[PDB]
């Protein structure tokens, strides 16, 4: 997560030579999607990115207290001028090359320093893979992964009577029975 | 500052990717009127909208007309009204 | 952004985009020809999507015609004030309307209206002509194409430069807000039928 | 299981007919999560989180 | 971005 | 134990073959793709990585004018070796002409 | 319209009528659970607002 | 957040203590973060975050 | 156009700008991005080094743990030449002279008797309370005492703070260096970061004069536009366009976004190879050029072994 | 000669509708030797056109001027000295609509031609006597060269 | 807890720059000059040493 309420899940550890390196030499550290913004409207991650980039470039620690920036002295005409003093772009956009190809990306990329965090809500570490499962005493069927009464409904909606006969009859609790046919 | 197609937010909004033409107006123009379960935010038991505002104050700022954006900043009354309008939706989802 | 009128690849990049779109298909990858032959061999971004369509429509089948509309309207491309051209409806040659003829993409911009979860588009028209394998390949191949145009040649970002406002069209905002703190009383005299004095 | 076999894929709540599908397996090495293409995570009503 | 000493 | 496979178009066509180069990535297959596209007997040379969890590249070489695609592949390998040997030579001869002006200037 | 126009009315009608015929619901459709779910999955989206 | 909980790990016997090796202080922070001395127990690490749609494994709340 | 080899042996030149210990900056004029990126991506992930892989603890009675200490030791650059050593063959925990190195970090911490009256400065109170990387005794094995001089197998920096101890608290571990490339684990990478940039050209399409030249000199990085007087007016000219950080600040200025044409020069890269000290940066670039060749040799050997005819 | 059309045009207006695509300019024109208009998109980085520039225009079916052969496949490695490339800016694309103001008659005296050059469009409206060879889905070349007088 | 041996982003040894950074800030440098004069020029390297809470001088007080 960040400090602006914007969770991510770690999807792919991308090798470092494949990352889009910048014109200063830097690779990034976390790539964030530009499609997490317009429905969530966290402008504060943009100002924190410009602000932390400009604080790591000057030895400063920048004041991010609420309600101190007005509309006549904005939070983007302040850190933009801090970055213009540090040589970089006014809008936080640095020219990135690529690493899967080798040449320059034509639309300049917003980069900066954002304080990420790490939630305890971890990966489940519960992969319930089942094969030759143990049978209980009453209803000797898997003790196991559950098919479910509502999934029967969807398989009947397909018209797949034999996938359903497989998962219900052939996999769980198949037995023979002897009947006096008279 | 940059229009469509150069604008990335207008490209995500107008090509159906994620946004809408309401979130971009809350970003770069006013937030507009705060409605709270259909109406303007509640006056107190003494007829003042919030402790900053005079009892029965005529100005639209008393009834939640925020008129400041997420770009430049929200002042604290226009923020308390906005938190009412957010807790209203989160409560009406979480209960029923 | 690819199928917009401004894209112009060269020969080494078109052949990389097409083979990022496709992958180890059992068959010769057939290619289009330049949209611009001289001063430089150039391939428009519509020709990459066209090359990708023809190469996953199967061998015996002929390609599909289509016509339709996109989600970007013609009012979204306008920058100046449109002078009225005398004998010319501006919508007849416009990027709102998608015109696919014989598989090649000849006009219009592809959007959610065509290759997303919106009906009567390209990846649904390839369901009710070709089948289920072909449409589920058009989704995969256009996905791999449209990502491997972002790894390699253009990036896509969001900054503090695309949500900002001009300094001249922000004084015409602080002369409306200054008018918007004076409309207190007159909305109550007409709400409670009092006179004006 | 090899790289053509069908696994039958289930996401709860199984509230309509495309809430169970038949996906061809593809054994990706060195991983411990399932993987889906993005077109599938609207029929399953999936949110990746 | 110093000028190269082993030049043309 | 070998680290190159060749997958024909139909078992008979030898112009199109998709070379499967095991234990590579975009380091070699982007510079092979640069050299083979400099061969005018190639209609199409492109590469793709199969899946990033895997460790091989697909390399489609598609030759016009009746050549097998082993010859533009071999020519594009030797023609990249002959780039790197020359880059190695002009780099080891400009490090040496820099050490022979750092030292023999005032010392 | 100055295009090819290889087809006429007698064959346009035939393709539309054979598309009507080929689109008949085939025997075994289990339409009852397709109409028990089309009023059972959008009846979970109906919150009270 | 998995952060730095406490300093006395030996004499405390909680069920689960989620410790983060090498936590940093935030370079951009409000003034209340120092009024309460939250650098005694910080929660996260800074990161050089780029906002790019470079890969394709990078959509729908993933990074 | 086809590949004229005598157009590459005529328009390629490496211009070394600045080389010292543990840094290098040079040009490569006339090479395309697909070979330059190959050199960059072999410097970062394919040029091999030596680095710590197994740690054998006994009495880590320290606050820095048994796990974080091992990971922290693995990220320490070891100044053994990689090319003298082989890959350790798989499934062999014990090593031999060819494959492994061994160190030993044995540090006890005990109270200081002398020079400790009514003070609290920690150097005066404790001995061995900062375990630095100069505490790593190289334990040579087999016959490695003859191949290498006394004091060459060594940690590179000798000032790296591994742990921090107190009295009673002890570290007694033994290490095993192995060989690997910077794709197996990134503790094996020999470069700080290797990166390239194109060379900018800034072109003044219009003669700037007077009060606009001093405005133009501050829109670029310090060093690019010099503003010098030519008969009463202050004209501006370009000077070292290499210094320009390409921040596009002149395109914010409306009067002067029409008097510059800020672009780049095609195939005029500027590398920068900073080593971590395991190898000098002029042998890292040569052993990055000599790995792309081996990747091209191995596949020609495979084709020679496949076809017999 | 496979010349489907040949005339001398004069740019009178540039992008009047105001859409302003990047790298592409829309060029409204009029003719000299015929009575026609022209609405063409160019590439403006490579071949720049300003208003007031006369240029000859040729739409041909084949580029081989020694007989109509109509190959179709693009070969960069083969160059024949019988190409029609004495012009400067050469495009390629197919005709997708032709339309006219017929009133229960055939091929009225104001016929159009809509050519899509990979995305860049074109409208060549004029007399039906000058637009014979335009059939729908015919893959034609565009050949233009700037005059200076 | 303790300074990392390498910077996270690019692998520069910054783990030897903690005592000779306290020594520069005790000798009255500003932090915008105690990082340039240690040779940390990129803002990922400066970040590691500017925003570092060395939380082992607080954790060794609880020692046997
Ligand atoms: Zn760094």
């Amino acid at each position: 997560a960040s400090r602006h309420g914007q969770k991510g899940i770690l999807s792919r550890l991308w090798p470092a030579e494949d990352m889009p390196f910048t014109e200063s030499g830097m690779v990034p550290d976390i790539l964030f999607n530009p499609h997490g913004f317009p429905s969530r409207m966290t402008i504060g991650m943009l100002i924190e990115s410009m602000a932390g980039k400009s604080a790591a470039l000057h030895g400063l620690c920048h004041d991010a207290t609420p309600f101190i920036f007005s509309e006549e002295n904005s939070a983007l005409e302040y850190f933009g001028e801090m970055l213009k003093a540090a040589g970089y772009n006014f809008y936080g956009t640095e020219r990135l090359y690529s690493g899967i190809s080798g040449l320059e990306l034509e639309a300049d990329i917003f980069i900066g320093v954002v304080y990420y965090q790490r939630l305890r809500h971890m990966v489940s570490d519960k992969f319930q893979v089942r094969t030759t499962g143990a049978r209980d005493r009453v209803t000797n069927q898997p003790i196991g992964i559950r098919f479910g009464e509502m999934e029967r409904d969807a398989l009947l909606a397909h018209g797949t009577s034999f996938l359903l006969h497989d998962r219900l009859f052939n996999c769980s609790d198949r037995s023979v029975a002897h009947v006096c046919v008279k | 500052h940059r229009q469509f197609p150069e604008n990335s937010l207008q490209m995500m909004v107008q090509s159906g990717a994620k946004g809408s033409t309401v979130n971009t107006m809350q970003i770069s123009c006013l937030l507009g009127q705060i409605e709270l379960e259909g109406r303007r935010p509640p006056l107190m038991a003494s007829g003042k909208s919030l402790p900053c505002f005079e009892p029965y104050e005529f100005t639209p700022r008393a009834g939640g007309f925020v008129t400041g954006r997420f770009l430049t900043g929200i002042k604290p009354p226009e923020f308390f009204f906005h938190c009412m309008a957010g807790r209203e939706g989160l409560v009406d989802t979480a209960v029923k | 952004s690819m199928t917009t009128r401004g894209c112009f690849f060269t020969r080494e990049h078109y052949m990389e985009l097409v083979y990022r779109g496709l992958t180890d298909k059992v068959g010769r990858v057939k290619l289009l020809s330049p949209s611009i032959l001289k001063p430089f061999p150039l391939w428009t971004g519509k020709q990459v999507v066209s090359t990708l369509l023809i190469n996953i429509i199967p061998e015996d089948h002929i390609p599909l015609n289509l016509s339709g509309k996109a989600k970007i309207t013609g009012k979204a491309w306008v920058k100046e004030t449109p002078r009225s051209v005398p004998g010319f409806n501006p919508d007849s040659m416009c990027e709102s309307q998608v015109i696919i003829r014989e598989g090649e993409l000849l006009c219009g911009v592809l959007d959610k209206a065509h290759y997303g979860s919106s009906a009567y588009g390209l990846v649904h028209c390839c369901y009710e002509i070709y089948g289920g394998e072909t449409s589920g390949k058009v989704l995969t191949c256009l996905a791999r194409l449209f990502t491997a145009y972002l790894q390699l040649y253009r990036g896509f970002t969001l900054g503090v430069e695309d949500i900002l406002v001009k300094p001249k069209a922000d004084v015409k905002r602080q002369r409306i807000i200054e008018e918007s703190t004076h409309c207190g009383p007159q909305a109550v005299r007409a709400a409670l039928n009092l006179p004006e004095a | 299981v090899k790289n053509g076999d069908i696994l039958l894929l289930n996401r709860q709540p199984t509230l309509h007919r495309p809430s169970i599908q038949a996906h061809r397996a593809r054994i990706l090495p060195e991983e411990k999560v399932l993987r889906l293409h993005y077109a599938n995570c609207k029929a399953y009503n999936a949110d990746f989180d | 971005g110093n000028p190269p000493v082993t030049g043309p | 134990k070998t680290a190159l496979e060749m997958v024909q178009a139909a078992g008979t066509d030898r112009h199109c073959v998709t070379f499967v180069l095991h234990e590579e990535d975009h380091t070699l297959g982007n510079s092979l793709r640069y050299m083979i596209m400099k061969n005018p007997e190639v209609e199409f040379c492109g590469y793709t990585t199969t899946h990033p969890s895997e460790s091989k590249i697909n390399l489609r070489i598609q030759t016009r004018g009746t050549l097998p695609a082993v010859e533009p592949f071999q020519r594009g390998l030797n023609e990249l070796m002959n780039v790197c040997q020359h880059v190695l030579d002009k780099f080891e001869a400009s490090i040496k002409d820099y050490k022979d002006q750092k030292a023999s200037r005032n010392e | 319209s100055y295009e090819k126009s290889e087809l006429s009315l007698d064959r346009l009608r035939t393709l539309l009528q054979l598309k009507w015929q080929r689109s008949l619901c085939e025997p075994g459709e289990a339409v009852g659970l397709l109409a028990a779910q089309s009023i059972g999955e959008p009846s979970t989206q109906m919150t009270l607002n | 957040t998995m952060g730095f909980p406490l300093l006395t790990y030996q004499d405390r016997s909680d069920n689960k203590l989620y410790r983060l090796q090498t936590p940093q202080s935030p370079l951009v922070r409000p003034s209340m973060y120092d009024y309460y001395d939250m650098d005694n127990y910080p929660i996260g690490t800074n990161a050089i975050v780029a906002v790019i749609s470079y890969t394709g494994y990078d959509m729908e709340d993933a990074m | 156009d086809a590949w004229d080899q005598d157009r590459f042996e005529k328009n390629f030149r490496v211009d070394v700008v600045h080389m010292d210990e543990n840094s290098l900056e040079f040009d490569m004029v006339g090479i395309d991005a697909a070979i330059a990126n190959a050199f960059r991506r072999i410097l970062l992930a394919e040029v091999p080094t030596m680095a710590v892989e197994k740690v054998l603890v006994y009495n880590n009675t320290s606050i820095v743990q048994d796990e974080i200490l091992a990971h922290r030791l693995g990220l320490i650059p070891i100044h053994a030449d990689p090319r003298l050593f082989e890959y350790r063959n798989q499934g062999d925990e014990e090593g031999t002279e060819i494959d492994t190195l061994q160190f030993r970090l044995q540090v006890r911490c005990t109270r200081n008797p002398h020079a400790a009256k009514d003070s609290s400065d920690p150097n005066e109170l404790y001995v061995n309370h900062k375990v630095y990387t100069r505490h790593m005794t190289w334990i040579p094995l087999g016959n490695q005492a003859d191949l290498f001089p006394e004091g060459t197998i060594r940690p590179v920096h000798d000032d790296i703070l591994i742990a921090q101890l107190r009295p009673g608290q002890e570290i007694d571990l033994l290490m095993h260096c192995v060989k690997g490339i910077g794709k197996d684990h990134a503790k094996f990478s020999p470069v700080a970061t290797a990166s390239y940039r194109l060379l900018p050209d800034i072109t003044l399409l219009e003669p700037v004069e007077g009060e606009a030249a001093e405005e133009l000199s501050r829109c670029f990085s310090p060093g690019v536009i010099e503003v010098q007087e030519v008969q009463g007016k202050k004209v501006a000219r370009v000077a070292n366009p290499r210094l320009d950080t390409f921040s596009r600040e002149i395109f914010r200025n409306e009067k002067l976004k029409k008097v510059v044409r800020l672009a780049r020069v095609r195939d005029h890269y500027i590398f920068s190879v900073e080593s971590t000290g395991v190898l000098p940066p002029d042998v890292l670039v040569s052993e990055a050029i000599k790995v792309l060749m081996g990747k091209c040799r191995r596949f020609l050997d495979e084709l020679d072994a496949v076809q017999m005819d | 000669a496979g010349i489907l059309f040949e005339d001398i045009f004069d740019v009178k207006d540039i992008d009047p509708e105001g859409k302003k695509f990047d790298r592409v300019s829309r060029l409204h024109c009029e003719s000299e030797s015929f009575k026609m208009d022209l609405i063409l998109d160019v590439n403006i980085q490579i071949y720049p056109v300003d208003l007031g520039d006369k240029f000859r225009l040729v739409i041909a079916s084949t580029l081989y001027e020694d007989g109509t052969l109509d190959d179709g496949e693009y070969n960069p490695t083969d160059d024949r000295p019988s190409r029609a490339d004495q012009f400067e800016y050469v495009m390629y694309g197919k005709v997708y609509r032709i339309e006219g103001d017929e009133t229960s008659t055939e091929a009225a005296t104001r016929l159009s031609a809509y050519v899509s050059y990979g995305g860049l469009l074109m409208r060549l409206q004029g007399d039906a006597n000058n637009l014979h060879g335009f059939e729908v889905d015919s893959r034609v070349y565009l050949l233009m060269k700037k005059l200076a007088f | 807890m303790i300074i990392p041996v390498r910077c996270f982003t690019c692998g520069k040894i910054v783990g030897n720059k903690w005592e000779a950074y306290l020594g520069l800030l005790q000798a009255e440098y500003t932090e915008g000059d105690a990082l340039d004069a240690l040779g940390l020029k990129r803002y990922c390297c400066r970040r590691m040493l500017l925003a570092h809470v060395d939380l082992i001088e607080k954790l060794l007080n609880y020692a046997p």
